[PDB]
């Protein structure tokens, strides 16, 4: 049930809360694959790639 | 009594559903007719996927959705056209061509209710249904809208009923499309408060398991799918198999998705050898456990090493022996290159099924007497998110191809809403990730 | 309102309107087809607005909606002139053109009148009521200031001055009473008859009506007939700025309850908003 | 399903096509009389997309062909494959043009195009779903440059949601055999710009070279030339016609290649092409494949690739082959020529596949390319263009008839404008 | 139309679609009776229920038998020079074309236009006044 | 009719004639108020009708692509 007054005149005005953070990344871009087999052509790297996870 | 339905959208899940569907009728004996196998003779297991007409042969409980005829008009040109019923093979009339606009609010929106309706015609027939397999390429426009679509509409018609996405998101650096961020990220936005388990199924990673293993330096699609038919196999063969300790569809979402937001896993499979030396070496569980969390046979392109683990599920099916089992699980938590989040003391659940896996003739893999197929969460797989979220801005600078989408019925706006999700999975897995 | 000063609500010749003091666009507005309302007083807690019309009758609104909550009919021969509500408003008073003061127990069920009907040769102009609600004080236009007890409704004493009064008002938190009349004088008085300083407020013609003080007796506005506006020291009365550039008569001048700014009302249609001087917080 | 229509128009468009539906008709095993002689049901599965059914089980092709004189048609209906055409489909005036624009496209052109567009609408009424529309023709002849653009304004505001593309041969300034190409040539590109959806720019001095270069044959013809357009034409929809592992109609190739509306003007290329004394010792692999589809000589334009910076690029395979072995091509190339390829723009080549290779042979490759060397065609036709223009040179021809200046300056200024904004997005970068 | 629509300073679209929309009086005539009196100048042409008549204006007629059009008929009594001599906007201002319409202050159409534009989007409110001026 | 009630003919039936014409359109120089769908069109009819008449006081006749065509006859002589 809702009751009429004056103080609910001028209804108040709507505040959300205004952004978030646009990122938080802590990956690099450009990330080899581990095993990957297609970056070793005409290049003397035993058919696979780091491997290491470097 | 216990059912599971399978959905089939996008090419790459007719192409999948295909061969999963070759396997499972292998399995189950069954002619390509639908029928027992000929005249020369019933353990009731078959009604996990396939129904009793009332007579004779056996329908299965898939549906397959495409806006492109072609492969719906090759299926029912086929072998199997026999075997699947008339209209259950929905099919359009003009494709989204790689348009996730189109397929979300343009022509998908026609074909959804007749979908719903067989839904609704296969469901009822079902009494213990156990949940949903859906199967669709991410990187395609009418795959991801009408995945989206479905998952949404199935979400509010059934509401608790479980489903499981097998999604195959594009690789890192190899790519047919050239627009493919935008409809993934979008797909990626949809699924995220509408999937309760999603499961990676990168291209990049079963094509270096193919070239290594395998040894088969041309392969093609197919190869793909059927590893992917074996994944299928040995996860859902606890439900219609006599096990030592089963594992349901149920059995999951309790298991291995510590937080709602986080729910998307990795998998492996092992052993993957070629037959040309497969059993020259003994094949023991003890180094199939090993070759499974050697990070070279991670389904997707990720690398466990660069972060924690929260959970492990293994499904053993085979002539496995529980203390062999807690034997590999004792030496995998000793191993110290693995590492184990703190808040998680025990993080492996595991599942003994007894039916030894097949081979279907003309495939690649040897049938072997012990497998083992492996589902993970782990922090890692941040990686793949943050290289689409720069693949994406990359694209989004200077606002190029936005128009091919703001003229097909959605406004500006979506692209924002869609990186923020991202950002607050990010934001989510990166604050799990540390350490009380 | 009751200590808020958001909004302002001003009657008309014909119709109520409400107007909001940071902007001066309309709100809401009440309206009788050919009638006209005087003293129309706020009820705290967000009740019903009171006001009282030319044929007598007593009507009440609600706030949100123009509709009425209830009407007092034959309240008075010639029309309500004055209305004052006490602090826990269960009573409301009114007085009337041919010398009455009226006395109406409001209840949620009904209206009930138990006033004494006392006589009053002359038309009120001004009723208030102390802070603790027990004593109320009457203006006359024939120059009686009669202080009731409200409770037996009796003990005539009321102050003796000889002209057509005008606005009283209680000092705040103390027994002496400002009040203006058509005299062009403000005269202080006391319980006891007593007039600490006699103003003489004095145009050539402009009769001195309207007051208004601060919650703390620093300094009181004093509104006349003519076009100028004036505040008073109360201590000591000696002009601190002045107020003109108005059109005609001036009539009511209220303070906002933060005191912010002073609200004036012009008889031929005018408004004028007056921001406070500084050094009187 | 998904079915077009061909219109053709001039003699350059009515050449294009005879030879066209020839390459087609063979494809499909139709035999000249229209009867059915091919070996696989798949030659009638999807059969509908060019071919309408008539009583007696013969087939017609959907093309409508326009004309203002009558000799191209006369002469090609004498031909072989000559009679599959419906003979109403041909629509021809009794004056001429005489490679003039405006009469091309303004006086006899309109009250003659009444009739085609009523014949288009029934034709694209008559069929089921519409996937959109091609045209052939040529911008060096009034004519042809006149009726088709116009016939695209008025098709492509009639069916605005449809596709519609163009091959359009242009003038190349070494081998000019008429003194107005630059005039025609500019006012067709004003309003193709507009209005087609995607532009095929084709030459015929590239084809001169290609053919004295890479086949090494004595005698280049026109036929020749047909051929080779054609097996490009055909490339284009085979994947449409018939299966593969990754099917890419029309719609999806120009959502893909292009970035902005006003870039839609491509390159195309064609592969293997294999000398006379060499198609006994190449063998054809997917590596060998590719590097041909890039050379810049494959090319059927004069622009060298090498001057600017590809915005993108597009392969259709044609044959078996592992979709692996492509992409770790596609990305080898990608990778060795970081400088040739725009950066804000990562992995911008296409790939599709279609199991049906071209009889004969066992694998093929379709290539279109959206690159910013086209521009240097552009600039050397507004530069004849204004060379001839700044002396009013053979003007009263073109505004005795409804012409003035104001167009031709409109039309200069937008060529330029669109030269310029090609321009920009080359030296932009992120 | 690109003259006309220059002159009328309005869209080449708009004008040939007003012309496309007009040529439709075919339809109107069918309609029995409706005889059409168009002029539009010098022309002016009839139509009855189904008779269609015209007439020239008298003096346009003698201007034609004015016989000074021998030059006009030949195409060679030009020079030939001053083909790129002379400029397009040269010849067009000397036109009888785009006299039809006066041609208001630039200056003063812009100031209207951006005054009333200030004084409209800013005149929401008239109670502030912030600078009185009592006295005066 | 009188040419203009050919105006409000056509300006009547807004689905019998869908156009362009139908409402008003902004000019290309912005130092022009627009006018009204029924007053451009008399102004275009205007400048066609004038655009004609000095097109015929040369010897170039002009036509109206679906609405005859103004021609003059050559007797020579
Ligand atoms: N793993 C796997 N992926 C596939 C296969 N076929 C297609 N894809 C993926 O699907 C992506 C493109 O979508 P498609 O499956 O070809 O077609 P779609 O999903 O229906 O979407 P549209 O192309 O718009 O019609 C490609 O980039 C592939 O990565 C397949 O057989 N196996
Ligand atoms: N490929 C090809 N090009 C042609 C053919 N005939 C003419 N052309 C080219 O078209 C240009 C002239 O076009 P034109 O005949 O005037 O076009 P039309 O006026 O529409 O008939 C020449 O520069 C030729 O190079 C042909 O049969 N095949
Ligand atoms: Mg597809």
């Amino acid at each position: 049930m809702e009751e009429e007054s004056i103080y609910n005149l001028i209804p108040k005005e709507y505040v959300p809360p205004p952004k978030e953070r646009r990122y938080r990344s802590q990956y690099p871009n450009d990330l080899p694959p581990t095993g990957s087999t297609f970056i070793n052509h005409t290049t003397s790297r035993p058919g696979v790639a780091n491997l290491a996870g470097d | 009594m216990r059912e599971v339905i399978s959905i089939h959208v996008g090419q790459g899940g007719i192409q999948v559903g295909n061969a999963c569907w070759e396997l499972f009728c292998l399995e189950h004996g069954i002619q390509p007719d639908g029928q027992m196998p000929s005249d020369k003779t019933g353990d009731d297991a078959f009604n996990t996927f396939f129904s009793e007409t009332g007579a004779g042969k056996h329908v299965p409980r898939a549906v397959f959705l495409d806006l492109e005829p072609t492969v719906i008009d090759e299926v029912r040109t086929g072998t199997y056209r026999q075997l699947f019923h008339p209209e259950q093979l929905i099919s359009g009339k003009e494709d989204a061509a790689n348009n996730f606009a189109r397929g979300h609010y343009t022509i998908g929106k026609e074909i959804v209710d007749l979908c719903l309706d067989r839904i609704r015609k296969l469901a009822d027939n079902c009494t213990g249904l156990q949940g949903f397999l859906v199967f669709n390429s991410v990187g395609g426009g009418t795959g991801s809208g009408l995945g989206s679509l479905l998952l949404e509409r199935l979400s509010v018609d059934y509401g608790k009923k479980s489903k499981l996405g097998f999604t195959i998101y594009p690789s890192p650096q190899v790519s047919t499309a050239v627009v493919e961020p935008y409809n993934s990220i979008l797909s990626t936005h949809s699924l995220l408060e509408h999937t309760d388990v999603a499961v990676m199924l990168d291209n990049e990673a079963i094509y270096d398991i193919c070239r290594r293993n395998l040894d088969i330096e041309r392969p093609t699609y197919t190869n793909l799918n059927r590893l992917i038919a074996q994944v299928i196999s040995s996860l859902t063969a606890s439900l219609r198999f006599d096990g030592a300790l089963n594992v349901d569809i149920t059995e999951f979402q309790t298991n291995l998705v510590p937080y709602p937001r986080i729910h998307f896993m990795l998998s492996s499979y092992a052993p993957i050898i070629s037959a040309e030396k497969a059993y020259h070496e003994q094949l023991s569980v003890a180094e199939i456990t090993n070759s499974a969390f050697e990070p070279a046979n991670m389904m997707a392109k990720c690398d466990p090493r660069h972060g924690k683990y929260m959970a492990c599920s293994m499904m053993y099916r085979g002539d496995v022996v529980p203390k062999d089992v807690n034997a590999s699980i004792a030496t995998i938590k000793t191993k110290r290159t693995i590492q184990f989040v703190d808040w998680c003391p025990t993080g492996f659940k595991v599942g003994i099924n007894y039916q030894p896996p097949t081979v279907v003739p003309g495939g690649d893999l040897a049938k072997v007497m012990r497998a083992v197929c492996m589902i993970s969460n782990s922090t890692a797989i941040a990686e793949v998110f943050s290289r689409l979220d720069h693949k994406f801005d990359l694209m989004y600078a200077k606002r190029a191809f936005v128009h091919w989408y703001v003229g097909e019925g959605m406004e500006e706006g979506e692209f924002s809403e869609a990186r923020e999700d991202l950002a607050a999975l990010e934001k989510d897995y990166e604050e799990v990730g540390i350490e009380t | 309102p009751y200590n808020y000063s958001d909004v302002f609500a001003t009657c008309s010749t014909t119709d109520i309107r409400v107007w909001n003091a940071r902007n001066r666009q309309e709100l809401l507005r009440i309206q009788v087809p050919n009638l006209e309302c005087y003293c129309v007083t706020f009820m705290n807690d967000g009740k019903s607005i009171i006001s009282g019309w030319n044929d007598g009758k007593i009507r009440a609104f609600l706030p949100q909606s123009g509709k009425l909550l209830y009407v007092i009919s034959d309240a008075h021969i010639h029309g309500v002139t004055a209305l004052s509500t006490t602090s826990d408003c269960q009573r409301i008073v009114s007085g009337g053109s041919e010398g009455e003061v009226r006395v109406w127990v409001i209840n949620k069920q009904t209206q009930v009148m138990k006033a004494s009907m006392k006589e009053h040769r002359g038309r009120v102009w001004s009723i208030q009521v102390k802070k603790n609600n027990d004593q109320a004080v009457s203006a006359s236009a024939d120059g009686s200031c009669i202080i009731w007890d409200l409770k037996t409704f009796t003990r005539l004493m009321c102050l003796f001055e000889s002209t057509l009064f005008k606005q009283v008002l209680y000092h705040p938190e103390e027994s002496q009473l400002l009040t203006t009349g058509s005299d062009r004088k403000i005269t202080y008085w006391e319980i006891y008859d007593g007039q600490a300083i006699r103003m003489l407020d004095g145009s050539e013609e402009g009769e001195v009506n309207a007051l208004s003080i601060t919650k703390e007796g620093e300094h009181f506005v004093s509104g006349g007939e003519d076009k100028l506006v004036k505040l008073w020291g109360y201590d000591e009365g000696i002009k601190y700025y002045s107020g003109t550039g108005h059109s005609g008569a001036i009539t009511r001048l209220q303070i906002s309850p933060d005191q912010r700014t002073v609200v004036s009302v012009g008889a031929e249609g005018a408004i004028f908003i007056w921001k406070m001087p500084e050094e009187v917080v | 399903m998904r079915e077009i229509v061909h219109i053709q128009g001039g003699q350059c468009g009515n050449q294009i096509g005879a030879k066209f539906w020839e390459v087609i008709s063979d494809e499909h095993g139709i035999d000249p009389t229209g009867t059915y002689h091919g070996d696989s049901d798949l030659q009638l599965e999807r059969i509908n997309v060019y071919y309408n059914e008539a009583t007696g089980g013969r087939y017609v092709p959907r093309a409508i062909l326009m004309d203002l004189e009558p000799g191209t048609m006369d002469s090609v209906r004498a031909g072989p494959f000559g009679q599959l055409f419906r003979p109403d489909n041909f629509v021809f005036g009794q004056t001429g043009a005489g490679n003039n624009w405006a009469k091309g496209h303004y006086t006899e052109g309109a009250e003659l195009i009444d009739s085609v567009l009523d014949v288009v609408r029934k034709e694209a009424e008559g069929c089921d779903c519409l996937q959109g529309f091609q045209i052939t023709h040529s911008l060096g002849g009034g004519t042809g440059s006149g009726m088709g653009t116009l016939l695209i304004s008025k098709v492509r505001e009639e069916y605005p949601d449809r596709i519609m593309e163009t091959f359009s041969v242009v003038p190349s300034p070494k081998v000019s055999d008429t003194v107005v190409e630059p005039y025609n040539a500019t006012l067709s590109v004003h309003q193709l710009v507009e209005n087609a959806d995607e532009c095929m720019v084709i030459d015929n001095e590239a084809l001169y070279d290609i053919c004295f270069r890479t086949l090494k044959l004595t005698t280049p013809t026109y036929g020749d030339l047909n051929h080779l357009v054609s097996a490009a034409m055909s490339g284009v929809t085979c994947c449409l016609r018939f299966p593969g592992q990754l099917n890419s109609d029309l719609r999806k190739l120009a959502v893909n290649l292009i970035p902005f509306p006003r870039l839609h003007f491509f390159m195309i290329g064609f592969a293997p092409l294999t000398s006379r004394g060499s198609q006994q010792y190449r063998a054809l692999t997917v590596p060998e494949l590719t590097q041909q589809m890039f050379d810049a000589k494959n090319m059927m334009c004069a622009a060298d690739p090498r001057h600017g910076r590809y915005l993108t690029a597009s392969a259709l395979f044609r044959g078996r082959m592992s979709t692996k072995e492509v992409d770790e091509q596609m990305l080898n190339v990608q990778n060795k020529n970081s400088s040739y390829f725009v950066e804000w723009i990562p992995n911008n080549i296409k790939s599709s596949i279609c199991d049906i290779p071209p009889k004969g042979l066992k694998m093929a490759v379709t290539f279109v390319g959206n690159s910013t060397a086209i521009q240097e065609m552009f600039k050397r036709v507004a530069e004849q263009f204004t060379a001839m223009f700044r002396r009013k040179a053979f003007l009263h021809w073109y505004t005795g008839e409804g012409m003035d200046e104001m167009e031709f300056t409109e039309a200069e200024s937008n060529m330029n404008d669109l030269v310029s904004e090609y321009q920009q997005y080359q030296d932009a970068t992120a | 139309a690109g003259p006309i629509a220059a002159s009328c300073y309005l869209g080449k679209d708009v004008v040939s679609s007003a012309h496309n929309a007009f040529i439709q009086a075919v339809s109107d005539l069918t309609t029995l009776g409706h005889g059409l009196n168009i002029d539009f100048g010098f022309v002016k042409v009839y139509v009855q229920d189904r008779d269609l008549r015209y007439s020239y204006n008298q003096n346009f007629a003698n201007t034609l038998n004015n016989k000074n059009f021998e030059y006009r008929l030949r195409k060679s009594d030009t020079p030939t020079s001053e083909h790129w001599n002379t400029t397009y906007e040269s010849k067009w201002a000397k036109s009888s074309l785009n006299s039809l319409l006066k041609r208001p202050n630039s200056n003063q159409v812009r100031n209207y236009y951006e005054k009333t534009l200030a004084l409209k989007i800013m005149s929401l409110d008239l109670s502030t006044a912030e600078q009185t001026n009592y006295s005066r | 009719m009188n040419l203009d009630s050919i105006f409000e003919w056509i300006l009547k039936q807004p689905i019998n004639y869908p156009g362009k014409h139908q409402d008003s359109q902004p000019r290309t120089n912005p130092a022009y108020k627009p006018l009204e769908a029924k007053a451009q069109f008399h102004i275009i009819f205007k400048a066609t009708g004038e655009y004609i008449r000095e097109k015929m006081l040369d010897g170039k006749g002009v036509n109206m692509r679906d609405f005859g065509a103004f021609t003059f006859e050559i007797f020579s002589d």
